[PDB]
């Protein structure tokens, strides 16, 4: 949970570009670990 | 919320750490209201009486005693819960989270059943602490009450044998298509028997001196059956009515006391209340804001009070 | 536009606005040329009363 | 204002309507909302520092 | 043709679940609906026992 | 002309039709593609039997 | 209830031994299988006359 | 049963049902690939003997 | 850690428009179906 | 009134009896006024069809007529596996020219 | 509180805009609680549901199941209701509009249906865009379970004939429920589906449980203790209707749930739960029709 | 056709190896998963000597 967790709190520390946009959620399957943005979290603060 | 905790009593396996977090918006049947409370009371060991663990018809027996709550945030010390009978009060409209395989509708009121579903069993294992947990499943209330009356009437014919072994299993269920088979493993007799007595005892007052009349109205029903099409669908096939069909006896002492009045009010008093004191209350109502009109296999939905 | 909840307070914010059409004549038409897929099958279902 | 081509021959005299013609304006919400977490309230007030 | 090379068959049949229902019985709003002001009486020979 | 493939024989009835075939179907007769399920927990086999 | 072309399946009587009785005693039901002896013992649905 | 499917078969009288038939096959393609920029982040660590 | 902005100007007739594309830019990833 | 003709086609009344009139049995069974059907959530195509009472002059002014048919919100909905007539929440604008 | 906002449609004319200046304190149900909403929502042309117009079980289906609101102020453009069913406990206090009974100072008042008053009373209708709003009616907790039995009794005697069940006494008031000269002939083809259902479900149960008893006891607590409680009361009904009445066990089962389905049905359908409290402020504690009343949220 | 202009042939003769072995007779698992959620009685005329 955290150490995937941890690369997203990592990513709030952030140098990394990503470079095309499509849709996250239809590569699911892809992932090592996926969050999700809901306009906020309460575990990110 | 008059906040009520249960802190994480003693140790972590690391990812069931994890295994608390994806169940946010569950139900947890805690036997009490308090400040804090470990957590043996919590799982399904507790749920087990003494000796034996109780029937699907005895957890709903064991759910009758005991209080809901609503997981609000997860800790990795504490788990904050929400003492649902009372601590509803919330315009912030505190949420759930639906496991179950049915897509709902908006509006529905929502009951909680046991995990009696052939694939959603809801076992997560817990092995620092050794304890099991069965979470209840939220589903709509119509579809409640068309449920617990098919595992009492299982567990009817768990009395008499007599008929050949090919039986209607009371095993399918209809939802708009969707062909449901539940589980029929173990029917204990008690938890069968003092729900049986009430079905019965209930039907017993439920008729009165004003009822009677309503009986000879009984072939006045297929006169309505061969004109029309909304009685004739209302008419079952499988049905004693279609069956019984192959007057005053006049004792009239007063005549005014409205006796055809009175049938329909004690009648309502008991046969009216026939889902209800069989299965758990309903106090969750589906309300979600954006005007999504259904809530999918696994959100979270809104929850409103009493419906 | 507030209005508090359970968790934390939670601003909601809209603007009110309207138009009109502003010509005396027909403007802005559309055509319809590519289609992507039916949505149905085209059919083979009994109609049950 | 729109325009006369008036004509010759016995047909009957073309007529000016110079109408004053109305349109009406609709109303619309566009609404939009955020949210905002049990904690931060202390915060970003000075409460809880 | 379906939504695919799909060939599909009605083949009559079908049609049971529409036409076998007793709706089609139910003409009595029929003949209230035609016996309004009423048309006199035609030669009554082959309408009469 | 290289690796042999090796065919295998299943019982089917003859009047099973031809438009059931010259299409890309199953052998099977029915289809059984977890992939057409809806996520229901029960649209696993019981699609299939 | 049809699953094989050399053999039948049809819902009988619980425990009964075949050379006996006038009567079976109906019980509860049984499923049991039997034998098909020819190539005509299949239905005519699954060959055409 | 299976011996008479011998002679049946082995001279040539259809069976009273059908079949039908499932091979495997295999081929050996040629595959373009495109990529982004950013596809991959690469780690180079230490050599040791 | 009264300006120029890039279009697309296709001029047909006698006339010009600003022939220009959404959902690239202002309706993807947003959960909207393209009107 | 089928002492008249159908503009349709002009040489006769109808194409078939058992279609036009009134209690012509698409008259009993497809008009929603009587709606022996319609207690079912099913969408009936042919509702748009033998309904006096939507057709009942519906309107009539030709030029803002056509500005609606892109407009005039579906009698279905993509949403269920078999179409089911429209619950009245999530309109969809519809183009329609039937 | 957090108040919703229903649009007005297009061009509506002065009476239709008076028409919404005798209708600020109603009851308004609605489908979703999405913060702008619109007037198609609202009116009675949305309760079709079969294809047909609704019957009062069709309303109260929906009228169980949809959410109110009531409107405090009315506006130009817009309503603003503040509606009931969000917000905690007896807070957000909001103010009615009563009708011919009291609504004493408590008594915890009801929504439901037109058709058990005056039909085209409160029905209603916008002129312009032609649409009709049929407002419930609020009544409280024992006269709202009273007469909504009391029609259906008269529809037994309406439905195969041959006291008079209208009188029906207020605490001070003598209620006329007859509106006799054009609605009672519309009562009972409007309560005509409703009627059917309150009977079905006597004379299937009834019918069943005298071929379930006799085949239980036999098929032992609940054996002795079935007419315990039951002495010369379920036997004596044994004695009087199973004489005279006519008279299995794999359809009797099958019907035990189906029975039992329709009675779960009728619950949520009968008995009018309370969803909003009269309990004021500084009043006369006695409300008369066509009087606010200070109106507070839950039961 | 194979991998060439050739063309083959799968006469049903080619069917010996499949079917022929004795194991198409072999339905004792069959009816041992169908005898269980037993089925109710099936009025029977014809399946009793």
């Amino acid at each position: 949970r955290d150490p995937p967790g941890y690369r997203y709190a990592a990513a709030m520390v952030p140098t990394g570009s990503i470079l095309s946009t499509i849709e996250v959620a239809s590569h699911r399957r892809l992932f090592d670990f996926f969050a999700a943005v809901r306009s906020d979290e309460n575990s990110l603060y | 919320c008059f906040e009520a905790d249960i802190a994480i009593p003693s140790g972590i396996s690391r990812p069931d750490a994890a295994a608390l977090q994806r169940c946010e918006g569950r139900v947890v049947f805690l036997p009490t209201i308090r400040r804090q409370l470990a957590l043996a009371d919590v799982a399904h060991e507790s749920f087990v009486s003494g000796g034996v663990s109780p029937d699907t018809l005895g957890l709903l027996l064991a759910y009758r005693r005991r209080f809901p709550a609503v997981i609000t945030r997860v800790l990795p010390t504490r788990i904050v819960a929400c003492p649902v009978d009372l601590g509803l009060t919330h315009a912030g409209t505190v949420n759930l989270r639906n496991t179950s395989p049915v897509d709902l509708c908006n509006g529905d009121p929502v009951s909680l059943v046991p995990p009696v579903f052939e694939g959603q069993a809801t076992d997560v294992r817990l092995e620092s602490l050794d304890l099991t947990l069965r979470f209840p499943v939220p589903l709509p209330t119509p579809l409640a009450r068309e449920i617990v009356a098919r595992l009492v009437a299982r567990g009817i014919r768990d009395l008499n044998p007599r008929t050949p072994g090919e039986l209607p299993d009371l095993n399918v269920l209809y939802y708009n298509g969707a062909r449901l088979s539940l589980v029929a493993d173990v029917q204990q007799l008690a938890s069968v028997n003092t729900e049986l007595r009430s079905l019965v005892l209930n039907m017993v007052y439920s008729i009165t001196e004003g009822t009677t009349l309503i009986l000879t109205l009984i072939p006045r029903l297929l006169a309505l059956s061969a004109q029309d099409g909304y009685v004739n669908a209302l008419l079952q096939m499988q049905s004693v009515t279609r069956e019984a069909a192959q007057a005053p006896m006049l004792m009239q002492d007063g005549e005014r006391r409205l006796p055809l009045y009175e049938a329909l009010v004690a009648w309502l008093a008991h046969a009216g209340q026939l889902g209800d004191i069989l299965a758990l209350a309903p106090a969750v109502r589906v309300c979600t804001f954006d005007g999504a009109a259904v809530v999918q296999s696994g959100d979270m939905a809104p929850v409103i009070r009493y419906p | 536009a507030r209005h508090e909840t359970g968790g934390g307070v939670n601003f909601t914010l809209t603007q009110p606005r309207g138009n009109v059409d502003l010509g005396v004549g027909y403007t802005a038409v559309a055509a319809t040329g590519t289609v992507r897929n039916p949505v149905t099958d085209m059919g083979n279902l009994p109609q049950n009363f | 204002h729109q325009p006369l081509i008036a004509r010759d021959g016995p047909h009957p005299v073309e007529q000016p309507v110079h109408n004053y013609m109305t349109k009406v304006i609709d109303r619309r919400a566009l609404n939009a909302a955020f949210s905002l977490a049990t904690e931060a309230i202390a915060l970003l007030t000075g409460e809880a520092l | 043709w379906g939504k695919d090379h799909q060939v599909l068959r009605l083949s009559m049949e079908n049609a049971v679940g529409t036409v076998c229902h007793p709706s089609l019985m139910n003409i009595d709003a029929a003949v209230g609906g035609v016996n309004h002001d009423p048309v006199e009486a035609a030669n009554p020979y082959g309408a009469y026992v | 002309h290289g690796q042999d493939a090796v065919c295998e024989f299943i019982a089917t009835p003859v009047a099973t039709d031809i438009n059931y075939f010259r299409r890309p179907c199953n052998p099977r007769g029915r289809a059984a593609g977890g992939v057409y399920a809806g996520d229901k927990e029960g649209d696993v086999i019981a699609l299939m039997y | 209830l049809e699953l094989h072309p050399a053999f039948d399946f049809f819902a009988g009587v619980a425990d009964v031994e075949l050379p006996g009785g006038e009567v079976p005693p109906a019980g509860p039901g049984a499923i049991q299988a039997t034998w098909r002896v020819v190539n005509g013992n299949l239905p005519l649905a699954l060959c055409p006359v | 049963s299976p011996v008479a499917l011998y002679h049946q078969l082995k001279t040539g009288l259809h069976p009273g049902f059908g079949f039908t038939v499932v091979r495997q096959d295999r081929f050996v393609t040629e595959n373009v690939l495109f990529s982004e920029r950013a596809s991959e982040a690469y780690f180079l660590g230490q050599l040791q003997v | 850690e009264t300006t120029r902005v890039r279009a697309d100007l296709v001029a047909i007739g006698d006339r010009l428009v600003f022939l220009e594309a959404l959902e690239k830019r202002i309706y993807a990833a947003t959960n909207v179906p393209y009107p | 009134d089928h002492g008249q003709s159908d503009p349709a086609r002009p040489f006769a009344a109808t194409a078939n009896p058992w279609a036009s009139q009134r209690f012509s049995y698409g008259d009993l069974l497809y008009n929603g006024a009587y709606h022996l059907n319609g207690a079912s959530p099913v969408l009936s195509p042919c509702f748009k069809f033998f309904t006096a009472a939507d057709i009942t002059a519906k309107h009539r002014c030709l030029e803002r007529l056509i500005v609606e048919t892109g407009s005039a919100v579906s009698t279905a909905t993509a949403a269920s596996d078999v179409q089911f007539k429209r619950p009245p929440g999530c309109r969809e604008l519809v183009e329609d020219p039937c």
